[PDB]
C-alpha cells in the first residue's frame, strides 16, 4: 500500500526479479571488461591515481 | 506619570479603595507575566475564550470577581463561572499547589501583587485589556 | 610612535564597547517592552 | 488636503471646546473667556466649508471680543448666545445601545464623553 | 516642562533602580529574599510561603489514586481471557498514570520502598508480555501485581 | 439569506431567541453560563418559553434560574442554517 | 543554583563558555603580532 | 588648515562624534 | 573547608595557565625548567584529589 | 497498476545501475594529463 | 602628502586629538542629558505625549493656521 | 542592595580578556617562537 | 621562518592551515587542541546551565539544551519527568572540565615543541597519505574504538541504572530494558524503510527495545569491521575508483558529517521518544492535536455529542477519517494523522481513536498535559518572544527543538559546501591542472572542430 514499510517498497516477487536482472545485467556487461583483475602484490601502485592501465 | 489617582483600585465588595506602592506594580506584572502569560496574556484565555479576565466578564460571575478580595479567593479556591463546581484540578491554585509545581513559593504578598495588577490594566490600557487581536 | 597592531587592537576594543552598550540598551530602558 | 473629515475633526474638538464656555459666560469669566481665543480661530478657520459662512462667524468672533475688551457682562452674553445659534454648537453625550463613537486610537474621541465602544 | 532633565540609572547602581524598565537588577529592587539573583520566585520551604508539603490534602489524593488504581487493575484477566491486548496496554496507561506518583510520595520505610519497586516491576513485566502476546505470562504479572499492590496497601 | 428578520434575537439585544441563538448569549445573564445554557441549547425545538421546563433531567437549580430570567426569552421558527452552530459558531 | 560551597564563584562560571570565541580571535591577534607572513 | 582634505575629513567626523555622545547618553534614560 | 581549597586551585590553575606557554614557545626554557613544574603539577593533582575527598565527606550522608 | 510499478522499476534500476558502473570505470584516470 | 600612515603614529597628533575629542563627547552628552534637544527640535517628553485634558494623538488639521493650531496642541 | 553580581561579571570578563594579549605580549618581548 | 611564510609554502596566511598537509607531528597536535575545545565547552556549558537552575519551570521553559540529555540518560529525575537533584550534572561538568586541561596541554606539547614529523622516529605513528595499508589501520583502530563506546552505551541501559522510558506502563519513569529486540529483520526494516510519510526512515524509532537492540547491532558491526579493515587492504575495484590523498580523505568524510547533521536535525524535530518531550517540549504535530483534543473536550463538556456534529465545509468539525479509513482528528491538523504521544495512546484501538473511551472515560491529567501543550508550540521569533508573528511581548520563549533543528541544519548545509569545495579541488590537484591552464600544450586546442 502507502504507509507500509516495505524494504524498497517491494511488494512483490515481480519487483525484486526485475531489480536483480538489472543490477546483473549492467554487472556483467561491465565484467566483460574487468573480470581478469587479480589481487597479487605486483599489481598495486604508489601515487594518487591508479594510471596502470587495467 | 503614574500618579496616585490612577493608582487607586477597589479591594472589597463594599466598595472601599486602596492606593498600590509602586514597587506592587512592578512585582505584580512580572509575577503576572511569568506564571500567566502562557495562557492569560493580554488578558484573554486562550484554552477557553467563553471566560475573559475583562472587567465586564470579572463583573457578571457570580461570586463575582470584580476586587482584589475576590480574585485572591479566586486563586485559593476556584470555581465555575456560576460557582457551583471546583475546578482546582484542572486549574493552577494553592489547593492544588501539589499538581502544579510553580505555585509552591507564593506568598500572600504574591497573590495580592498579581491582583493588583489584574485590576490595574483596564486603567491604563483601557478596551485593550481583553480586548483580543482586533486592538 | 605606536606599531600598526596595537592601535587598530584599542580601536577594536572602543567598538566592541559601543555595540555592547547599544545591545544592551535594545534590553532595557527605552524601548525594551 | 481639505475634505469633510477635516470639517468633522475640527468641529468636534473646538465645538466641545466652546461649548464648554457656557457656565462661564453665564456669570461672567473675562479672563476665561478669553483663554479660549485660540479654539475660536481654529473652528472659525478649519469648521465651516463656505466663504460667507467664514466672514460672518469671523465678525460674530470679533464682536464676542471687542464686548470682553469692555467688561460688558451682557453684551458677551448676546454675542455668545448668537454665536450659539448659528454655528449649531452643544455638548453631546452618547450611549452604547446606539453608540460606536470610536473603534481605534488616534480618534478625536479615544477618551472624551463622545467615545463609546462595544466590543462583542 | 520648559526643561527637565530625563531620569537616569547606570546598571541599577548609578541612578533610582526601580523605574519600571531597569534589567539587570538581580533582586536589589524589592524588600524581599529570592531564591536566587536570576530568579523571580523566593524559596519553596520559607515560613511564610502558603503550600505546606504533606498536608491532608495530599495524602487523601494519594489514597484516593491508589484506591481506584486498585479497582482498574481487577480488570486485566477479562481481557487476557478475551485477548484483547491492547485493552491491557491502554488500562495500564489511562487511569494509572498517577500510581508511580502516588506509591513514590506514600513510601518512607525500606519494606515500602522494596514492595514499590516489585510491583513497578511486575506492572512493567505486564505490559511487555502484553504486547508480546503470551497469555500464560500475562495473567500471572498481572496477578502478581494485584498481589502486591494489595500489600503495599495494607502495609500503609 | 440576504434578510434574516429576527437578527436582533441572536445576542445583540436584551432579548434571546431559544430556538437559534448561540451558547454565548447566555453570558450576560449572571448565574447560567456553564450548567443551564449547555442543557438549553442541546434540545430540541420549543413551541413556546414555558416548553424549555419539560427538559428531561433537568435540576432544580436550573429551574429557578431560568425562571429568574424567563423575561428575557422568546421562541421563534427554526432556522437550520443558525440552530445547527448553537455549542460551537466559530467565534472566539 | 550550584552547590552551596561552591556559590561564590558564579560570575566565573558566567563567563567560562565564551572562552572559544577567545581562543578564535587570539589566532588573528598572533597573526598580526608576526604582521601576515 | 584651509586644505580641502582637512576640511572634509573634519566636516564630517566631528558631528560622527557629538552624536555618539549623544546616543551613549539616550542609552541610559529611563521610563 | 572546601572554598579555600577551591580557590587555591583556581590560583594555581591561573598560574599555570599563564606560565606553561612560554616555557614552551622559547627555546631551551623547557629543557630547563623540567624540575619545578613536576613540582606545580604535583601540586595540582593533589589539591583535586583533597578537594573531591572532603566534599565527599561532606556530602556522604 | 503493478504493471506499472515493474516497468518504472526495471527503468530506474537500468539507468542507476549505468551510473554506478560507469563510475566505478577507472575515471580518475579519464584527463587530459595521461 | 604624508599618508594616513604617518600621522596614525605621530604624537601631536596623538596629544591635540586626546585633548580634543573627550570635549566634543561630553558636549553631546550633556546636551542630552541637561533636556536641551527636547526644546530644540519639539520631540515630547516621556510624560507630555498626553496631557491632563487632551487624552488623544495631537494630528495638525489645518495648512494655513498650524502656528495657532500647534500652539494649542503643545500646552494650551 | 548594592548588586555585587554586575561588578562581578565585569571583573571576570576583563580578566579573561586581557589574559590573552599579555602572554603574547610577553612572548614578543622574550623573543620567542612566534 | 621556513615552513610558515608564502615564499617556502605558497598559502597566505588566510590559507595557513593548510601548510600542516604534509608535516605530521603538528597536525596530531592541532587535532589534539580541538577535541580539548570541544571537551572544554561541554564542561563549561553543563556548568553554566546547572547555575541558573530554578525549581518551578520545566526544563524546555528555560532555554536548556544540554541538561536534557543527562535527563534522558537517567540522571535526577523521578517519576513524570519532574528533576530532583543536580549534583550529578555538576560531576559531569566537573570531570570534563578538569580533562580539558589535559587535552590542550597534550595539543599545544606536540604542536609547539615536539617532532615536526614523526615518520622518522617514531615509525609507528608515521604515514605518507599514500600508503593504504596503514590508512586502513588507523580506521580499523579507530573504528574499533567506536563499536566498543556503543556496546557501554548498551550496558548503562540494560545495568547501570537504566533510561527514562516516556511510554512506561504508569507514567513515564527510569527502568531497566530486560528484553531488547535482537531480529535483524526489525532493526533493519528501520533501516531500508522510505523516508517519506508515514514511514519515516530511522526517525521512527517508537520503543526503547528497539534502540538497545539497534545499538547492540551497531556495536558488533563496528567491531567486526575494525578487525576487517585492520587485517586487509583495499581490492581491486576499490584502487581505481579512489584519489588517494589527504584533501580526498577529508571530502569523504565532510560528506557523511553532512548527512548525519541533517539525520540529527530532524530527530530533534520530528521524535519524541529519544527526545521525551516533558523535556523538550511538544513537537510540531503534537502542539495541534493538543489544541483539537482541549477544544473536543471543552465541547463535549458543554453537552454537545462530538461525533455528529458537522464543520464547515461539512467534513466533521472534531472527528473524521484518514485517507486510509482511521478515525483521526478534524481541523487543519488532518495532516498530522501520523502522531504517536503517550498521553493519547490511552484512547486509540485497534483502528483508530475509540468513541467509546473519548466519551466517558478522559482524565483530567490527559486534559492538563493537552493544555499545557497547546500554549507552548514550538512557534518564536530571533529576540525570543514567542506565539505566533503577529503576537504582543508579553512572553518570552523559544523552544530547544526550534534552537537545535535550524542549527544543526545550517551547519549540514555548510558542510555539504564543504564537501564539494574540498572533494573538487582535491581530484583536480591529483590530475595536476589546479594551477591554471598550460599556455603551450593547451587540450582545447588539440580537439576537433564542434
Ligand atoms: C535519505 C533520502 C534523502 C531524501 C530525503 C527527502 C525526504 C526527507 C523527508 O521527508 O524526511 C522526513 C523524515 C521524517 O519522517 C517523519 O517521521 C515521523 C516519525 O515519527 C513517528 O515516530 C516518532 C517516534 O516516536 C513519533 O512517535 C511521531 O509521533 C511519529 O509520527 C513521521 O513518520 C512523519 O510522518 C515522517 O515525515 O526524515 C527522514 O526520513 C530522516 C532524514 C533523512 C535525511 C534528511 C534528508 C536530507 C534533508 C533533505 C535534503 C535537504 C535538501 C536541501 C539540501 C541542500
Ligand atoms: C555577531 C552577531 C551575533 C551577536 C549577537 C549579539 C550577542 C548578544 C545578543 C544575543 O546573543 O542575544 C542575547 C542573549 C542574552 O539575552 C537573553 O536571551 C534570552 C533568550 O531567551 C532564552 O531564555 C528565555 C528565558 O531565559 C526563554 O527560555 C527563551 O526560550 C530562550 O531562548 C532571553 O531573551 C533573556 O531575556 C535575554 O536576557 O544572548 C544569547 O542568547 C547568548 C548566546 C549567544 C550565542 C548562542 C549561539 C547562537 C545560537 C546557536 C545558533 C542558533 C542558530 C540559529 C539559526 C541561525
Ligand atoms: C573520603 C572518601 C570518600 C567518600 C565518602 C566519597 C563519597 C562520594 N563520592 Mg567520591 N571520591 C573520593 C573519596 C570519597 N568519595 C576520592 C579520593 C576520589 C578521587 C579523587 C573520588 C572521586 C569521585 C568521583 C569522580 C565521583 C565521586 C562521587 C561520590 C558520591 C557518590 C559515590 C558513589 O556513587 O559511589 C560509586 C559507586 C560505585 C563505585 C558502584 C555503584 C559520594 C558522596 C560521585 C559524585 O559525587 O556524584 C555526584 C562522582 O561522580 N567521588
Ligand atoms: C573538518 C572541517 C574542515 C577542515 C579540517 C578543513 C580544512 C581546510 N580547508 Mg576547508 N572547508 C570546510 C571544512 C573544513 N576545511 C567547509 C565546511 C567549508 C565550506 C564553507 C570549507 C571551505 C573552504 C575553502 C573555501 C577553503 C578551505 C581551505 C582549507 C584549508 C586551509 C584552511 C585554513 O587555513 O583556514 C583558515 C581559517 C580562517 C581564515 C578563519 C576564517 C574565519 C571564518 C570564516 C569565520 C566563520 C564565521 C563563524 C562561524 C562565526 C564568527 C563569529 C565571530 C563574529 C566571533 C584546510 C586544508 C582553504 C584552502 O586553501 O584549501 C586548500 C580554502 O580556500 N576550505
Ligand atoms: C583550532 C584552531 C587552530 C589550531 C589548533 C591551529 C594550530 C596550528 N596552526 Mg593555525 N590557524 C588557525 C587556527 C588554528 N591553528 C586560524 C583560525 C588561522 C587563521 C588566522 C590560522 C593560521 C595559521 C597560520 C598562518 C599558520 C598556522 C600554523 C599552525 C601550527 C603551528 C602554530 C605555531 O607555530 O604556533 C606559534 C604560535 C605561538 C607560539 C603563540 C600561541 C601560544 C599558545 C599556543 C596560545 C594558547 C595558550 C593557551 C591559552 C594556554 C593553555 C595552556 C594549557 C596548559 C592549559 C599549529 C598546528 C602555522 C603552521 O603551519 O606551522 C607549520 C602557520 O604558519 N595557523
Ligand atoms: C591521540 C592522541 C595522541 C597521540 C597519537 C600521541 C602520540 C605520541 N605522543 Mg603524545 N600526548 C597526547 C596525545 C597523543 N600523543 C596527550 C593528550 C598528551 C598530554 C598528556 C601527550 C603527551 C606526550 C608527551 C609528553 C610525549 C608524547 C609523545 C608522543 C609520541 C611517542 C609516544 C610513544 O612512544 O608511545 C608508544 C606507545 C605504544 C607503542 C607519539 C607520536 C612523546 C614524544 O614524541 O616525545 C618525543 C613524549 O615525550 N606525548
Ligand atoms: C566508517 C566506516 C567505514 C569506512 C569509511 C570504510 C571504508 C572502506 N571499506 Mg569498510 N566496513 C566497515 C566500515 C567502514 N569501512 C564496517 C563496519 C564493515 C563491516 C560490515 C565494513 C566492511 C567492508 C567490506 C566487506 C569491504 C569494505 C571496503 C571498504 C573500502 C571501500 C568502500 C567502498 O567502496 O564503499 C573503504 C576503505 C571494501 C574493501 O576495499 O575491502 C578492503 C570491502 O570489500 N568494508
Ligand atoms: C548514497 C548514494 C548511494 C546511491 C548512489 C546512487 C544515487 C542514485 C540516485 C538515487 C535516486 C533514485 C532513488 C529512487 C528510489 C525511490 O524513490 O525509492 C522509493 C521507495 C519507496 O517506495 C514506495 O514504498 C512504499 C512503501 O509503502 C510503497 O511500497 C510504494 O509502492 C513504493 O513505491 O523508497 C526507497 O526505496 C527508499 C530506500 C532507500 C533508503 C535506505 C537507503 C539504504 C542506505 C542508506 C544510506 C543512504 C541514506
Ligand atoms: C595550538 C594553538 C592554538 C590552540 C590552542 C588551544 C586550543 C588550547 C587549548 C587549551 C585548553 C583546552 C585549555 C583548558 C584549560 C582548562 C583549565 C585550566 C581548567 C581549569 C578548571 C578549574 C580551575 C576548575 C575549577 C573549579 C572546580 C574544581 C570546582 C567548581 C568551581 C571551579 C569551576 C572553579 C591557537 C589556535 C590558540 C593558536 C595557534 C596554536
Ligand atoms: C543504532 C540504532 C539503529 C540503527 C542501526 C543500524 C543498523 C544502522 C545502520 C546504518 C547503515 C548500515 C548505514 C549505511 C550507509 C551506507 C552508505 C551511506 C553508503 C554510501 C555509498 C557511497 C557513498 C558510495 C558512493 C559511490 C558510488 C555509489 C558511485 C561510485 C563512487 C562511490 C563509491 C563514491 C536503529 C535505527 C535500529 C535504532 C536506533 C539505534
Ligand atoms: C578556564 C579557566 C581559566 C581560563 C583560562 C583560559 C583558557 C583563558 C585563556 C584564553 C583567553 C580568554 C584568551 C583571550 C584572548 C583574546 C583576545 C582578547 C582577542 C582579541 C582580539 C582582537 C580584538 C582582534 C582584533 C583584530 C586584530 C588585532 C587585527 C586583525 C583584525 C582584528 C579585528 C580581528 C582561568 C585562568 C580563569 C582559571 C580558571 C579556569
Amino acid at each position: 500500500t502507502e504507509g507500509t514499510n516495505e524494504w524498497f517498497g517491494v511488494d512483490d516477487i515481480r519487483v525484486l526479479a526485475v531489480l536483480f536482472i538489472g543490477h546483473y545485467f549492467i554487472l556483467s556487461l561491465w565484467l566483460g571488461q574487468y573480470g581478469n583483475a587479480t589481487e597479487d602484490d605486483d599489481a598495486d601502485f604508489f601515487g594518487e591515481i591508479d594510471y596502470t592501465g587495467s | 506619570d503614574l500618579d496616585e489617582a490612577t493608582r487607586t483600585v477597589v479591594t472589597d465588595s463594599s466598595g472601599n479603595t486602596t492606593v498600590l506602592t509602586p514597587e506592587q506594580v512592578k512585582r505584580g506584572k512580572r509575577l503576572f507575566n511569568a506564571t500567566c502569560g502562557a495562557c492569560h496574556t493580554g488578558g484573554i484565555t486562550k484554552t477557553n475564550p467563553n471566560v475573559g479576565l475583562d472587567p465586564e466578564a470579572l463583573s457578571l460571575a457570580t461570586p463575582r470577581r470584580d476586587n482584589i478580595s475576590a480574585l485572591v479567593d479566586y486563586l485559593k479556591n476556584p470555581t465555575t463561572y456560576d460557582g457551583l463546581e471546583s475546578i482546582a484540578e484542572i486549574h493552577p491554585s494553592i489547593k492544588s499547589a501539589d499538581i502544579y509545581p510553580r505555585m509552591r513559593s507564593l506568598t500572600d504578598e504574591d497573590l495580592y501583587s498579581i491582583a493588583g495588577h489584574i485590576m490595574l490594566q483596564p486603567k491604563i490600557v483601557a478596551e485593550k485589556w481583553g480586548g483580543g487581536k482586533i486592538y | 610612535r605606536v606599531p600598526l597592531w596595537l592601535v587598530g587592537l584599542v580601536g577594536g576594543f572602543a567598538v566592541i564597547t559601543i555595540v555592547s552598550l547599544f545591545i544592551y540598551g535594545s534590553y532595557s530602558g527605552l524601548g525594551s517592552s | 488636503a481639505k475634505s469633510a473629515a477635516t470639517q468633522s475633526r475640527a468641529r468636534g474638538i473646538y465645538g466641545q471646546r466652546i461649548a464648554a464656555l457656557e457656565s462661564a459666560v453665564n456669570a461672567g469669566d473675562f479672563g476665561a473667556v478669553a483663554a479660549e481665543k485660540n479654539a475660536f480661530i481654529l473652528f472659525n478657520s478649519g469648521a465651516i466649508a463656505d466663504k460667507s459662512k467664514k466672514s460672518e462667524a469671523v465678525k460674530q468672533t470679533n464682536a464676542i471680543f471687542a464686548a470682553i475688551r469692555a467688561k460688558d457682562a451682557g453684551a458677551l452674553k448676546s454675542a455668545y448666545a448668537t454665536y450659539k445659534g448659528a454655528n449649531d454648537i452643544k455638548v453631546i453625550v452618547a450611549d452604547k445601545e446606539s453608540g460606536q463613537g470610536y473603534s481605534n486610537d488616534y480618534d478625536f474621541k479615544a477618551r472624551t464623553t463622545l467615545g463609546t465602544i462595544y466590543v462583542r | 516642562a520648559a526643561g527637565e532633565s530625563p531620569r537616569f540609572s547606570v546598571f541599577g547602581v548609578i541612578g533610582d533602580g526601580t523605574s519600571y524598565s531597569e534589567g539587570a537588577a538581580y533582586g536589589s529592587d524589592q524588600s524581599a529574599e529570592t531564591y536566587s539573583p536570576y530568579s523571580v520566585y523566593g524559596k519553596v520551604g520559607s515560613k511564610d510561603a502558603l503550600f505546606e508539603a504533606g498536608n491532608a490534602g495530599e495524602i487523601a489524593r494519594k489514597k484516593g489514586y491508589i484506591v481506584e488504581s486498585q479497582k482498574r487493575l481487577k480488570n486485566l484477566p477479562g481481557y487476557v481471557e478475551k485477548k484483547q491486548w491492547f485493552n491491557v496496554k491502554d488500562e495500564l496507561t489511562r487511569y494509572m498514570y498517577e500510581t508511580r506518583g502516588a506509591v513514590r510520595g506514600l513510601a518512607q520505610t525500606p519494606e515500602q520502598k522494596k514492595l514499590a519497586k516489585a510491583f513497578f516491576q511486575a506492572i512493567e513485566e505486564a505490559s511487555l508480555q502484553a504486547t508480546l502476546k503470551n497469555g500464560d505470562k500475562c495473567a500471572a504479572a498481572s496477578a502478581d501485581s494485584i498481589k502486591l499492590l494489595d500489600q503495599f496497601y495494607a502495609s500503609l | 439569506v440576504v434578510d434574516y428578520e429576527n437578527v436582533a434575537l441572536l445576542g445583540g439585544s436584551q432579548t434571546v431567541d431559544l430556538n437559534n441563538a448561540n451558547v454565548r448569549a447566555y453570558l450576560r445573564m449572571p448565574g447560567m453560563y456553564p450548567a443551564a445554557a449547555g442543557k438549553i441549547v442541546t434540545h430540541g425545538p420549543y413551541k413556546s418559553v414555558a416548553d424549555v421546563y419539560n427538559i428531561p433531567g433537568l435540576t432544580n437549580a436550573e429551574k429557578e434560574v431560568i425562571k429568574k430570567y424567563e423575561s428575557r426569552f422568546t421562541a421563534k421558527a427554526v432556522a437550520p442554517e443558525y440552530a445547527i452552530d448553537r455549542i460551537n459558531n466559530g467565534l472566539y | 543554583r550550584l552547590p552551596e560551597a561552591y556559590v561564590v564563584f558564579s560570575p566565573l562560571v558566567d563567563v567560562f563558555p565564551v572562552i572559544p570565541v577567545f581562543f578564535l580571535l587570539l589566532a588573528f591577534v598572533w597573526q598580526a603580532a608576526v604582521g601576515f607572513r | 588648515i584651509f586644505t580641502f582634505r582637512w576640511l572634509a575629513v573634519h566636516g564630517l567626523a566631528i558631528p560622527t562624534v557629538f552624536f555618539l555622545g549623544g546616543i551613549t547618553a539616550m542609552q541610559f534614560i529611563q521610563r | 573547608m572546601i572554598t579555600a581549597l577551591t580557590a587555591l586551585f583556581v590560583l594555581v590553575s591561573l598560574a599555570l595557565v599563564v606560565t606553561v606557554p612560554v616555557a614552551l614557545a622559547t627555546p631551551g626554557e623547557w629543557e630547563t625548567s623540567k624540575d619545578q613544574f613536576n613540582k606545580i603539577f604535583q601540586l595540582w593533582v593533589g589539591l583535586v584529589v583533597a578537594i573531591a575527598t572532603a566534599d565527599g565527606i561532606s556530602t556522604a550522608i | 497498476m503493478l504493471t506499472l510499478k515493474i516497468l518504472v522499476y526495471t527503468t530506474v534500476i537500468f539507468f542507476v545501475s549505468l551510473f554506478i558502473f560507469g563510475f566505478l570505470s577507472s575515471d580518475p584516470s579519464r584527463n587530459p594529463n595521461r | 602628502e604624508r599618508p594616513f600612515s604617518d600621522i596614525i603614529t605621530s604624537v601631536r597628533y596623538w596629544i591635540i586629538h586626546t585633548i580634543t575629542i573627550p570635549s566634543l563627547f561630553v558636549s553631546g552628552w550633556l546636551f542630552i542629558s541637561t533636556g536641551l534637544a527636547y526644546d530644540v527640535f519639539g520631540t515630547p517628553r516621556p510624560n507630555e505625549y498626553f496631557t491632563q485634558d487632551r487624552q488623544q494623538v495631537p494630528l495638525v488639521n489645518d495648512r494655513f493656521s498650524a502656528k495657532q493650531e500647534l500652539e494649542d496642541l503643545t500646552k494650551g | 542592595m548594592v548588586n555585587w553580581q554586575v561588578i562581578g561579571q565585569l571583573v571576570s570578563t576583563g580578566a579573561i580578556m586581557l589574559l590573552g594579549p599579555a602572554i603574547i605580549i610577553l612572548l614578543a618581548l622574550k623573543k620567542g617562537n612566534l | 621562518i621556513a615552513g610558515r611564510d608564502i615564499e617556502s609554502t605558497g598559502f597566505a596566511w588566510w590559507s595557513g592551515n593548510a601548510r600542516l598537509i604534509n608535516v605530521s607531528g603538528k597536525l596530531l597536535g592541532a587535532h589534539v587542541a580541538h577535541a580539548g575545545l570541544m571537551v572544554f565547552w561541554a564542561g563549561a556549558m553543563i556548568l553554566f546551565e546547572v547555575s541558573h537552575f530554578v525549581p518551578e519551570k520545566p526544563l524546555y521553559e528555560q532555554g536548556f539544551i544540554c541538561m536534557q540529555h543527562l535527563a534522558t540518560l537517567g540522571y535526577g529525575i523521578g517519576p513524570g519527568g519532574e528533576i530532583t537533584s543536580t549534583v550529578p550534572y555538576f560531576a559531569v561538568g566537573v570531570i570534563h572540565l578538569i580533562s580539558s586541561a589535559v587535552l590542550g596541554f597534550g595539543g599545544i606539547y606536540h604542536s609547539l615543541l615536539g617532532p615536526d614529523t614523526l615518520e622518522e622516529s617514531f615509525p609507528f605513528f608515521g604515514y605518507d597519505w599514500r600508503d593504504k595499508n596503514k590508512m586502513t589501520t588507523i580506521l580499523g583502530i579507530h573504528l574499533c574504538l567506536l563499536g566498543l563506546g556503543a556496546l557501554l552505551l548498551v550496558a548503562k541501559a540494560m545495568y547501570l541504572g537504566g533510561v527514562y522510558d516516556t511510554w512506561a506502563p504508569g507514567g513515564g519513569d527510569v527502568r531497566y530494558i530486560t528484553t531488547p529486540t535482537l531480529n535483524p529483520i526489525v532493526i533493519f526494516g528501520y533501516v531500508f524503510r522510505s523516508p517519506f510519510g508515514g514511514d519515516g526512515w530511522v526517525v521512527s524509532v517508537n520503543n526503547m527495545e528497539d534502540l538497545v537492540g539497534g545499538h547492540i547491532w551497531v556495536g558488533i558491526l563496528c567491531i567486526v569491521g575494525g578487525v576487517w579493515h585492520i587485517f586487509t587492504k583495499p581490492f581491486s575495484w576499490a584502487r581505481r575508483a579512489f584519489v588517494w590523498s589527504g584533501e580526498a580523505y577529508l571530502s569523504y568524510s565532510l560528506a557523511a558529517i553532512s548527512l548525519m547533521g541533517f539525520t540529527a536535525s530532524l530527530y530533534a524535530w520530528y521524535n519524541n521518544t529519544a527526545y521525551p518531550s516533558e523535556l523538550y517540549g511538544p513537537t510540531g504535530p503534537e502542539a495541534s492535536q493538543s489544541q483539537a483534543f482541549t477544544f473536543l473536550v471543552r465541547d463535549q463538556r458543554l453537552g454537545a455529542n462530538v461525533s455528529s456534529a458537522q464543520g464547515p465545509t461539512g467534513l466533521g468539525k472534531y472527528l473524521m477519517r484518514s485517507p486510509s479509513g482511521e478515525i483521526i482528528f478534524g481541523g487543519e491538523t488532518m495532516r498530522f494523522w501520523d502522531l504517536r504521544a503517550p498521553w493519547v495512546e490511552p484512547l486509540r484501538g485497534p483502528n483508530g481513536l475509540d468513541i467509546n473511551k473519548i466519551k466517558n472515560d478522559i482524565q483530567p491529567w490527559q486534559e492538563r498535559r493537552a493544555a499545557e501543550y497547546m500554549t507552548h508550540a514550538p512557534l518564536g521569533s530571533l529576540n525570543s518572544v514567542g506565539g505566533v508573528a503577529t503576537e504582543i511581548n508579553s512572553v518570552n520563549y523559544v523552544s530547544p527543538r526550534s534552537w537545535l533543528c535550524c542549527s544543526h541544519f545550517f551547519l549540514g548545509f555548510f558542510f555539504l559546501i564543504g564537501h564539494w569545495w574540498h572533494s573538487g579541488r582535491a581530484r583536480a590537484a591529483a590530475a595536476g591542472f589546479e594551477k591554471g591552464i598550460n599556455r603551450a600544450n593547451e587540450p582545447v586546442l588539440s580537439m576537433r572542430p564542434i
